[PDB]
Order: C-alpha cells, then sequence, then structure tokens
C-alpha cells in the first residue's frame, strides 16, 4: 500500500506541472499580443511626431 | 492734388484687405492639410483597443 501512494503522489504532482506549464505558457502567449499592442502605440506615437 | 491723395488712401486700404485676405485663405488650406494625420493618429488607436 505504500508503494501505491507513492505512484499516486508521482502521479498527482505530474498533473500540478501540467497547472504549472499551462499557466507559464499562457502568460507567455499574452506577452506577445502585449507587445503587439505597444508596437501599435509607437506607430502611432511616430505619427504624432 | 486732394483728388489724388484720395486714391492713395482706397489704394492703401485695398492693399491691406487683400493681404488679410491671402491670410485668411492660407490659414484654411494649412489647416486642411492638418486634419489628415489627426485622422491616421485615430485609425491607429482602434488597432490598438
Amino acid at each position: 500500500a505504500d508503494k501505491i501512494s507513492q505512484s499516486e503522489t508521482y502521479r498527482r504532482r505530474r498533473q500540478e506541472w501540467e497547472i504549472q506549464r499551462n499557466n507559464a505558457e499562457a502568460e507567455l502567449k499574452q506577452i506577445d499580443a502585449q507587445l503587439k499592442s505597444l508596437a501599435v502605440r509607437r506607430e502611432a506615437a511616430v505619427l504624432q511626431k | 492734388v486732394s483728388q489724388l491723395t484720395q486714391f492713395g488712401s482706397t489704394l492703401q486700404n485695398i492693399i491691406e484687405r487683400q493681404d488679410a485676405e491671402a491670410l485668411n485663405a492660407l490659414l484654411q488650406n494649412q489647416a486642411a492639410e492638418l486634419i489628415l494625420t489627426n485622422l491616421s493618429i485615430q485609425d491607429k488607436t482602434i488597432e490598438e483597443l
């Protein structure tokens, strides 16, 4: 039973690494669109110049 | 001579008027040219949103 409980522990840990990896991927993905918005804001600032 | 002085005063009034009206037309053509860049800025602000 202790071998089984160790196995279920390693599995739960791996699922928590899915929660963390997906959170990191989503934050990475949202940063690129933030950069796109800033690229626009800068094009409009060159145009104000 | 007094008739000539009267033509000279009319002539000065004409000169002042025509020069001011050429400035009036210059400021309108200049603001007509200034408006286009503001339109471009507003359009790129939409893309920012």
